[PDB]
């Protein structure tokens, strides 16, 4: 049963799947937690920007260095060889960048991000309401209702409909990436079965092979460790550890502990 | 060499008016203390008697003027002003 | 080492994103100069209120609203704090990785 739980974890689109969900709910949980919109209104496009990209780019830097064989990758860097490289660069970036993504969609269609973001970038010339001959005082007031100050001065419909109008234009971002990022998915997909010299069937046979071999190599390498370290002992103390020791027994002196010290 | 005192004050009962008149040779009332208002051209009242009370001042005469009006006895307190802390006069309501 | 940092980094992190410890920690360096309400000629009792009302003292004397501005300046200044560091971090990593992947003879 746990074979089959292992089998489907080796299906990328599940774990991508896993990643996306909770990446959505971490989302959720940041926002509902420790967002609190900050209201000044010197600087208030600063913080919703912020959020907006710092996360997404940490993201995105975990997911790309989190995967080992990239460093490898970049050690090869610094033929067949470039296409090779760059075909396992694709695919691992495919997973490193799906997570940055799914954090930017889920931000602008929950639309709070945006909206505390870019309100005081409103245009209130065109409504009547806002003379302000002071002109400063407005820009404070608009950055002032959207984060919890109701102010009930005939505004507040006002500053719905000024904020329905952000949370639209964010909804149409969010799609609007998308619609970006799925178009990107298919030209780069195109890449990959365009410039690929070996066949569909050829690719994942030998990414399967290199997976095999890599594990294969790491046990092997691991077992010639302890059979050296065995050797070690059997040298040193005389016997086999494990086995029937009643035979013989080395009793190393002073001197002999220095020797074991080398590597 | 600033001074300060409070005057204007006295008894008034409920649903009176009374006028309190400071001179001094930017300016705070207190009443005990408690904060009453503030004046400097911006202007802020006390939640507690919101609605009630007016503050306003004139540098020509370089006075500070408070305005109560409908005084009621839940406001029986000894009236203070500050900029160096004036002498300050208790009015009682009743 | 890696393991050894990632501890602390945490626990700045959470501290400066909840933002409480920065509150209390610098609230006494605000300025108030900007604030008309804060004359305080005797210039002592400014410092005073300005350390006694971010921790429990509400005092509504008209302060209160003001007090918030400056908490959530004090706070807004947290989070960036946070961040700031998050991303140095970051950055730490990858240039120390670079290294254990540029020094590194074996492969």
């Amino acid at each position: 049963l746990n074979n089959i739980v292992s089998s489907l974890q080796r299906n990328g689109i599940f774990i991508n799947s896993l990643i996306a969900a909770l990446t959505i709910g971490g989302q959720q949980l940041f926002s509902s937690s420790t967002f609190s919109c900050p209201c000044q209104v010197g600087k208030n496009f600063y913080y919703g920007s912020a959020f907006l990209v710092i996360p997404a780019l940490i993201l995105l830097v975990a997911g790309f260095a989190l995967r080992s064989q990239m460093w490898t990758i970049t050690g090869e860097y610094c033929p067949l060889e470039c296409k090779l490289a760059c075909l396992r660069f694709f695919s691992i970036t495919g997973r490193a960048v799906i997570a940055p993504l799914t954090w930017l969609a889920v931000t602008l269609l929950t639309g709070t991000y945006y909206e505390c973001a870019a309100s005081e970038f409103a245009s209130v010339d065109h409504y009547p309401m806002f003379d302000n001959v002071s002109a400063s005082k407005r820009e404070e007031i608009l950055a002032g209702f959207p984060c919890c100050r109701s102010a009930p001065s005939d505004v507040i419909l006002v500053r719905d409909e000024i904020a329905l109008l952000h949370r639209y234009q964010s909804q149409m971002l969010g799609w609007i990436l998308i619609t970006l990022a799925t178009i990107a998915a298919l030209v780069s997909c195109c890449v990959a079965k365009c410039c690929s010299p070996l066949t569909s069937l050829q690719h994942c046979y030998w990414t399967s092979h290199l997976q095999n071999e890599r594990e294969l190599f790491e046990q092997a390498a691991e077992q010639h460790s302890r059979l050296l370290m065995m050797h070690r002992i059997k040298k040193l103390f005389g016997f086999i550890p494990g086995s029937e020791d009643v035979k013989h027994i080395r009793i190393p002196s002073c001197q002999d502990w220095k020797d074991i010290s080398v590597p | 060499q600033v001074q300060l005192v409070e005057s204007g004050g006295g008894l008034v009962q409920a649903g009176g008016s009374l006028r309190l008149s400071c001179a001094a040779s930017h300016m705070r009332w207190y009443r005990q203390r408690e904060w009453v208002a503030a004046i400097y051209a911006g202007t802020h009242y006390a939640d507690s008697v919101k609605g009630r009370f007016t503050i306003s001042r004139d540098n020509a005469k370089n006075t500070v003027y408070l305005q109560m009006n409908s005084l009621k006895p839940e406001d029986t307190a000894v009236y203070y002003c500050f900029v160096y802390i004036g002498q300050g006069t208790q009015v009682t309501v009743s």
